[PDB]
């Protein structure tokens, strides 16, 4: 899951903001124009990764042929015998 | 361990049908273990409780006065609850973690406020229950550890003096950028449980 | 977005995330500054 | 496990200086080193 | 104190009656201590969507309240 960046936004209170990407994920970098009563705030909730991903997180993993091993027990005469044979 | 400042929130629903000011509002939260485990990242600092010493019987509530005035309020009166009460189980700093059984409202009381996210009810093994069964097998699960771990979350932190944290109700990122930040406790460690 | 697979990435340490996440800014429109923001739930979410 | 310290380089194990004896400087070291790979070691470090 | 299922806040009152605000329902008592009468209070919600605390920011349709002040 994101647990999307939601920080403390950007205002001016006369100024204007031009908020362009830094190296981040999603944005949505928007600068909505007069508000708060012209003042400006240009908030990005960026997305990234959540607070734990160390414990719940998935691997989309790719699969190609598989091999087949064994385990093989053989008794002959009176001797057991512990293998594995590809 | 409160090496930072206090905020103060702009909640929803404290006590009465007010949307306010608030003290310890719960700004952000984390549903995510397999037994009720909440972790509420509130409004007030909770360690430095005379004004400069982080002790733990008392905390650092950016009181109600529009004067940065910290006041000195006893960490054994903080009630929380989400739709009954909820005992609480660890603070440091901004955040509380407590085991909150229902869902559809998060509080934050003394009175004061709380939150209507949807706290769904989960369970782990295949044979639902509400409460513990009584003897069990215990299967793994997942845990908010309540002792000392952190989580490698890296939430930043920046000026309003002290750090000052990147809230959603704060304003403070106007010219101080470029800013530090610490990483979130509670690590969410496995463990195991009864089914 | 919307789907399983909104963010990803190569490895959990390392950077460059790539996130399509149907997140969604909205005006503000209150007495005091928040930031309103809507989504969908995430796709790993919602995948569960 | 070099730092960017104002203009001069440090080890990140012992930077100039601890918590006490300049803070709202060490703050600076922090903000200095936001994305240094090492940076919980200048976290112990300040404490 | 007022309650219904859980407790419930009260907010004005002049002559017999009481005005509150209260969530739940299949019941509504009135303590300190008394009786209880046995209405349902069936929840209601007034846009397209529904929802059971009011939200965060919303849009502010239409509606009507039980005012508080001096009026009859």
């Amino acid at each position: 899951k994101y647990t999307t960046v939601v920080p403390s936004p950007k205002v001016k209170c006369c100024g204007t903001l031009e908020c362009s990407s830094a190296r981040h994920a999603d944005y949505n970098c928007k600068v909505f124009g007069g508000v708060y009563p012209e003042n400006s705030q240009m908030s990005e909730a960026y997305v990234e990764f959540s607070a734990d991903c160390a414990a719940d997180h998935a691997q989309a993993v790719k699969v190609h042929t598989a091999a087949l091993k064994a385990g093989l027990r053989i008794v002959y005469g009176n001797t057991t015998s512990m293998l594995d044979v590809y | 361990f409160t090496l930072t400042s206090p905020y103060l929130g702009t909640c929803s629903y404290c006590h009465h049908t007010e949307p306010c000011f608030s003290p310890v509002k719960i700004e952000q939260v984390w549903d995510e273990a397999d037994d009720n485990t909440i972790r509420i990242q509130t409004s007030a600092q909770f360690g430095y409780d005379q004004s400069g010493a982080a002790s733990v019987n008392k905390y650092r509530i950016m009181s109600l006065k529009q004067d940065h005035t910290i006041e000195e309020g006893s960490m054994d009166a903080i009630k929380i609850s989400t739709s009954g009460p909820c005992r609480r189980l660890n603070h440091k700093g901004y955040f509380l973690l407590a085991k909150c059984p229902p869902g559809d409202s998060v509080t934050v009381s003394i009175t004061s406020c709380t939150l209507a996210r949807k706290v769904k009810p989960k369970f782990v093994g295949r044979e639902k229950y509400d409460l513990p069964p009584v003897h069990g097998k215990k299967i793994p699960c997942y845990i908010y550890d309540r002792l000392k771990e952190t989580s490698a979350g890296y939430i930043t932190m920046h000026r309003p003096t002290k750090w000052v944290f990147n809230s959603p109700d704060l304003i403070r990122h106007a010219d101080h950028t470029a800013q530090g930040k610490m990483h979130l406790p509670f690590k969410l460690v496995p463990s195991t449980c009864l089914v | 977005p919307g789907a399983f697979g909104d963010i990803q990435a190569t490895s959990l340490t390392s950077n460059d995330l790539i996130a399509n996440t149907d997140i969604r800014l909205l005006k503000p429109s209150a007495k005091n500054v928040h930031v309103p923001y809507t989504q969908a739930a995430s796709g790993f979410e919602m995948w569960k | 496990a070099m730092c960017i310290l104002g203009n001069m380089t440090f080890p990140c194990n012992q930077p100039p200086t601890c918590y006490s004896r300049e803070p709202a400087r060490a703050l600076d070291i922090l903000e200095a080193n936001v994305d240094s790979a090492a940076y919980d070691d200048l976290m112990r470090a300040v404490l």
